[PDB]
């Protein structure tokens, strides 16, 4: 997504180690 | 900036099909016959033209026309004994094309092998109604016999002959009705044979040892051209044998008189190409019975492909099979042997016989030596 | 004994002349196709030479001399786990559509 | 301890009702945590055509200023306690959540009574707040799956107040003054049409007199006498074909009408739409996944990915399929995806329909999992069932539904029903609507 | 081959398909009375007796 | 409305459609032979052989 707005921004940031995670029926997800 | 010979549509399907369509390296002779019954097509559709160009089709002037065409037109006898023996010669490279496809697996191709069983009936039809055209007397009696088969079929059976008769007997009505559609089919035989080319093409070839051969596969144009006009030139010169040095080798003597429904010659015997199939409709006394078999003694071929136990798919390493194969030959070289002789002693026994063992082989006896030939090889 | 009758067979059988071994005479369906997929490369390369070589010698009609012929005993088996492995899975395939 | 021995083990939602009209209702456990939230009856459904995009602007201004807390003193309490607010405004529904400790819920249902009720509204925000709707909708633009989605709405039910988008139009938000949110606010956020739902470490008698003490101010009128009845919504099978080139991937959707939130044959639907299933192109599953056209799409690399949706509104909904897949894939998975539909009403097997129950006893059985999910599940049952159904009631609903119910609602629903396509990006190849139509019949049944 | 074909849930989908089928052959058959004209089936309905 | 009957009736399964197209077959084909000929023998009465049979 293309983020042009403060309000939208937040929260895009990390404060977490990276972590990703695959599945069988799961879509993969990273955070 | 491209070749015209791969970019334009008709030449790029040519070129698909016979000039860089890649082909197994090791392709025996025994292919060769493909072409060999293309070629005995085309000059089949070729000479029949320059026939229907003199040969009319009512019964008071059918025979006449005929020896008009070999005495009086301009070479027309040579046009006249070069399809009466064009057609033989069609028939003995159709048999020996089957008799490739069975031996090396080549059925394998469903498609293709199936195509090819609509077009060997199409071709036996088509021949059929050829040889009646004459109104010789083979020509009338055969087809009043061949026709009367259609009775038995139960209920509606009686209705098609005098639907097909177009009246009551074969008659002026059936002699065009069969001239008719002896010219239309073989159009619709090259149809069916350009589908059978398509189908081939989706797989490609097989080579005698029955291995996939993507590997040693060579351009077809500058090999497979020049073997498959030795092959054309070999045909013709058995062909041109035939029909300059002994015209009247493979008919019937009888066939030369004018047809007379009130007397019969002294034997009803078909072609000889079809006499293998006419000794098992001999075999069995059931008229509906004799049908059936006649019917199923070709359509056998299209359950060929499903009765294939052998984990190989050729006959190169299956001696078993080949004995096998060969003791099926000599029982269809025995069959059209007895459709010849009368209905005799001990031709009877010998006809039921060579019929049983037909099916036999067929249906049984190749399907076991395969089961026992995977077992006498760890699979 | 039996084993002597496989043998006989299998010098009768005249895929030995050729160099073949026993694997590469298979027909090629759908479960043999992907079984020589799964070979592993050595294994595919050296199969894919010995047919080649016997394509030609069928095109020329001849043999390897008698030395050059694959002995019964020396006739290993290749393709034989890897087409098993198929045909299991395969069966359990059609047993779980079952 | 069974399944269904942990089912009938699960507390219960205990429902209550103020005098005004307001539905308390909590769901205790032993969290520390809570989930306290209200959930009103707006959105884009109840939105007429001068004032479409109101809800939204609402919902932006809630968290921004109140008469009693002024501004970001609001934002400074919430974040002093460590909770999490959150609003979530959709066609039909709109709700305010916080989540914070169990200890902090009578100061967090204070918060929520203040934001729905004396929000401030005031006219420099509302000024600032226009800009970013707008870049928002720019940001959705972007967003290529949602753009889809409300293609679909649009194309669907074309002309009825559920085809227009939750955010409006880019030309109302440009003249939303003041006046129109106040009517909004006053004509929609109304006790009755409110559900204050909490889940966690909360408890029902204190959830109850926390409302009475902070949510009796509410008013149940409806001023002069301007009641927002409910429009019934036509559903048009229509398709809608956004043709952009440029875009890499393509997004196909297809939804037929489905049930509304009553008619339990949602029951049976989404068991066949768990046979159909859903893949992704980072699954894994690869060309084993029991689906059709999951191990089909796998085999040949067909897609990048496919969902099955059943968006349910108050009387329809949109039952169906949505894609993404490059360009020289549209139309076969049209092929498959069809394909696949009639199969289920044609010939639906027991051991897929078995599976199928087992997956949607999953997704429910996991959804609930965790206060926020439980919340979201109180506030919204509350409001399309009117009350919250017991996850053993789902389960014997699911165990009602065999082969025979999944074919007959299956042909009931999706055999020669006209569609409602909906696609974006390079759909070149994608079929034609006749081609579609015709697809949503066979000619062997 | 045959091995393979027989399932519970392929004797199933047999069941199910029975309907069509057979209907389908009730289809083929009245489409062969009606072509063909078969007065052995045709002399006993009704109205399109009077025909012959 | 009676075409919706008719439609979940006979319409819906293709099957079913085949079937009453088959049937229709026989009925509209009877009926539109002898409406024709009808029509025709009035057009021409006294001409036809049929009409003047009688007197031989
Ligand atoms: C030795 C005397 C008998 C020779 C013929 C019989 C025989 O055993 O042939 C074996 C053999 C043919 O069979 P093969 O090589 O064992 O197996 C490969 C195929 O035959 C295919 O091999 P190909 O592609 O080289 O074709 C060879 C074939 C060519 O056959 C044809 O062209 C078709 C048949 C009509 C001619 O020549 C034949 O003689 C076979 C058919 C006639 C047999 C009588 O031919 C010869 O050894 C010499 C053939 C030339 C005549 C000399
Ligand atoms: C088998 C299909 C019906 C065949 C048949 O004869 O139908 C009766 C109808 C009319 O015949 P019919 O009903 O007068 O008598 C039927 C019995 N036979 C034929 C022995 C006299 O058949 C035809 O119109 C053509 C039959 C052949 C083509 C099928
Ligand atoms: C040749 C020269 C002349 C050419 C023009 C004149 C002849 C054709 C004119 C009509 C052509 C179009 C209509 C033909 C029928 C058809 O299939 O229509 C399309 C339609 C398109 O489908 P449909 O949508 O109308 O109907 C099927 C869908 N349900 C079941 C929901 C109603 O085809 C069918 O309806 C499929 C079934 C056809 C069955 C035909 C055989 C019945 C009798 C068997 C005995
Ligand atoms: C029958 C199947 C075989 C024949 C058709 C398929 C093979 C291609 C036939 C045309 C050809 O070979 O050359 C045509 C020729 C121009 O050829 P050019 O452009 O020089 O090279 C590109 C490929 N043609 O066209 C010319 O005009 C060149 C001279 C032709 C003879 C005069
Ligand atoms: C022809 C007579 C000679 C002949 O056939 O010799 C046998 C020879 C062997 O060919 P090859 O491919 O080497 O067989 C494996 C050897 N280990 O050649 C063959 O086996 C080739 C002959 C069999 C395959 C081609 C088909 C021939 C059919 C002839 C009868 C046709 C009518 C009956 C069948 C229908
Ligand atoms: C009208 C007569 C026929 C024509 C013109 C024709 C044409 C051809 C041609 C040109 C080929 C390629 C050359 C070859 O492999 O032989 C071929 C291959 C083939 N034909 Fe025919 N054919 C005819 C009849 C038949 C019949 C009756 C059958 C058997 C039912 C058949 C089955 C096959 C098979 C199996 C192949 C592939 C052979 C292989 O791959 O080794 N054909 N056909
Ligand atoms: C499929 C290839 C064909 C075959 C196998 C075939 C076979 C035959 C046979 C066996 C005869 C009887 C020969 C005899 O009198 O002893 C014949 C005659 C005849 N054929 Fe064909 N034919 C074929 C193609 C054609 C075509 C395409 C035509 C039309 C252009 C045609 C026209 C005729 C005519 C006019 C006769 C009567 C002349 C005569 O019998 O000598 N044929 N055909």
């Amino acid at each position: 997504r293309s983020f042009l707005c403060r309000e939208s921004l937040s929260g895009q940031a990390a404060g977490r180690p990276l972590v990703a995670s695959v599945g069988l029926n799961v879509p993969a997800s990273v955070r | 900036m491209t070749n015209i010979r791969k970019s334009h549509p008709l030449m790029k399907i040519i070129n698909n099909a016979f000039i860089d369509l890649p082909a197994p390296s090791n392709i025996s002779s025994w292919w060769n016959f493909g072409s060999l019954l293309g070629i005995c097509l085309i000059l089949q559709i070729l000479t029949g033209l320059f026939l229907a160009m003199h040969y009319t089709s009512d019964t008071t002037t059918a025979f006449s026309s005929v020896t008009h065409i070999c005495r009086d037109v301009n070479y027309g006898w040579v046009i006249r004994y070069l399809h009466a023996n064009g057609a033989s010669m069609f028939f003995i490279c159709l048999f020996i094309h089957v008799g490739r496809g069975l031996y090396y697996g080549s059925y394998m191709f469903l498609e293709t092998w199936n195509i090819g069983v609509v077009l060997l009936f199409t071709v036996m039809a088509t021949a059929f109604m050829g040889y009646v055209l004459p109104w010789g007397q083979m020509s009338f009696w055969g087809a009043t016999v061949i026709t009367n088969l259609l009775s038995a079929i139960p209920y509606i059976g009686t209705d098609l002959v005098e639907w097909i008769w177009g009246g009551f007997s074969v008659d002026k009505a059936t002699l065009t009705r069969f001239f008719a559609f002896h010219f239309i089919l073989p159009f619709i035989i090259t149809a069916l044979a350009a589908v059978h080319l398509l189908f081939l093409h989706e797989t490609g070839s097989n080579n005698p040892t029955g291995i996939s051969s993507d590997m040693d596969k060579i351009p077809f144009h500058p090999y497979y051209t020049i073997k498959d006009i030795l092959g054309a030139l070999f045909m013709m010169l058995i062909l041109l044998i035939l029909v300059l040095f002994s015209p009247d080798l493979l008919g019937d003597p009888d066939n030369y008189t004018p047809a007379n429904p009130l007397n019969t010659p002294p034997h009803i015997k078909p072609e000889w190409y079809f006499l293998f199939a006419y000794a098992i409709l001999r075999s069995i006394p059931n008229k509906l019975g004799g049908v059936l078999a006649l019917v199923a003694s070709i359509l056998i071929l299209i359950l060929m492909p499903m009765l294939h136990t052998s984990k190989q798919r050729s006959m190169m390493f299956r001696p078993l099979s080949q004995c096998l194969f060969w003791m099926l030959v000599a029982d269809l070289i025995t069959l059209t042997w007895i459709g010849g002789q009368p209905v005799e002693h001990p031709f009877i026994i010998i006809g039921q016989l060579a019929s049983i063992l037909y099916f036999l082989i067929i249906l049984v006896l190749m399907p076991i030596t395969s089961i026992i030939e995977n077992n006498l090889l760890k699979w | 004994w039996l084993e002597g009758i496989r043998k006989w067979y299998y010098n009768a059988a005249g895929f030995n002349k050729l160099g073949l071994m026993r694997d590469d005479t298979i027909y090629e369906d759908d479960d043999v196709k992907e079984a020589i997929r799964r070979l592993p490369e050595n294994l595919y390369n050296d199969r894919v030479f010995r047919i080649k070589r016997a394509l030609d010698l069928t095109m020329r009609q001849q043999i390897l001399p008698k030395e050059q012929w694959t002995k019964y005993e020396e006739d290993k088996f290749y393709l034989e786990p890897y087409l098993k492995e198929v045909i299991r899975e395969r069966k359990e395939r059609e047993e779980w559509a079952k | 301890a069974t399944y269904a021995q942990a089912l009938q083990s699960v507390p219960e939602t205990q429902v209550s009702q103020l005098d005004n009209g307001l539905r308390v209702a909590s769901e205790q456990s032993s969290q520390p945590t809570c989930t306290v939230g209200v959930w009103i009856d707006a959105g884009s459904r109840y939105e007429n055509e001068k004032n479409n995009g109101a809800g939204y602007f609402v919902e932006h201004l809630a968290f921004k200023g109140t008469k009693n807390r002024p501004g970001s003193a609001l934002e400074k309490e919430v974040e002093s306690m460590g909770a999490h607010l959150n609003a979530y405004s959709t066609r039909e529904h709109t709700a305010y959540y916080i989540k914070a400790l169990s200890k902090d819920l009578p100061k967090a249902v204070e918060l929520l009574a203040d934001i729905v009720q004396n929000c401030s509204l005031e006219d420099s925000q509302i000024e600032k707040e226009r800009d970013v709707i707008l870049q928002e909708l720019q940001e959705n633009d972007s967003s290529m799956r949602d753009v889809v989605f409300d293609y679909l709405h649009a194309t669907a039910f074309q002309g009825t107040p559920l085809a227009q988008s939750v955010e409006g139009p880019s030309e109302n938000v440009r003249k939303l003054s003041r006046a129109d949110l106040t009517e909004y606010v006053s004509q929609h956020y109304k006790a009755p049409r409110m559900v204050l739902a909490a889940a966690g470490g909360v408890e029902h008698r204190q959830l109850l007199d926390l409302a009475q003490k902070h949510f009796s101010s509410l008013s149940g009128t409806y001023v002069e006498d301007a009641v927002p009845a409910f429009t019934p919504c036509r559903f048009t099978g229509s398709e809608i074909r956004h043709r952009d080139d440029a875009l890499p991937l393509a997004h196909v959707a297809i939804a037929v009408e489905g049930p509304g939130w009553a008619n339990p044959d949602n029951v049976p639907l989404q068991v066949a739409n768990a046979i159909i299933g859903h893949y992704d192109s980072t699954y894994g599953g690869g060309t084993h996944m029991s689906s059709t056209l999951a191990s089909v799409a796998a085999t040949r690399k067909l897609c990048q990915s496919f969902q099955t949706f059943n968006i349910c509104y108050a009387e329809t909904g949109l039952l169906g399929a949505h894609f993404v897949c490059d360009n020289m894939s549209i139309d076969d998975m049209m092929f498959f995806l069809q394909g696949q539909w009639m199969r289920l009403c044609t010939s639906a097997t027991e051991s897929e329909v078995v599976r199928g129950k087992n997956i949607l006893r999953n997704a429910l059985v996991s959804h609930l999992d965790g206060t926020t999910p439980v919340c979201e599940d109180i506030g919204r049952s509350l409001l399309t069932y009117g009350r919250r159904i017991p996850l053993a009631e789902w389960e014997s609903r699911i165990a009602e539904v065999d082969a025979s119910v999944v074919r007959e609602v299956c042909s009931k629903y999706f055999y020669d029903q006209c569609p409602a396509v909906a696609g974006l990006g390079p759909i070149e190849q994608l079929p034609d609507y006749n081609r579609i139509r015709s697809g949503m019949f066979w000619l062997r049944f | 081959m045959l091995s393979r074909f027989l399932g519970p849930r392929y004797r199933e989908l047999a069941r199910n398909w029975i309907p069509t089928a057979s209907m389908w052959g009730a289809v083929g058959a009245v489409g062969l009375v009606w072509a063909t004209d078969w007065r052995l089936i045709l002399d006993w309905v009704p109205y399109i007796n009077g025909k012959f | 409305t009676l075409t919706a009957r008719l439609y979940s009736l006979l319409f819906r399964r293709t099957s079913t459609f085949a079937l009453t197209i088959a049937v229709g077959a026989l009925f509209f084909e009877r009926a539109f032979d002898q409406g024709a000929d009808a029509i025709y023998e009035h057009i021409n009465q006294g001409k036809l052989w049929k009409h003047i049979k009688h007197k031989y």
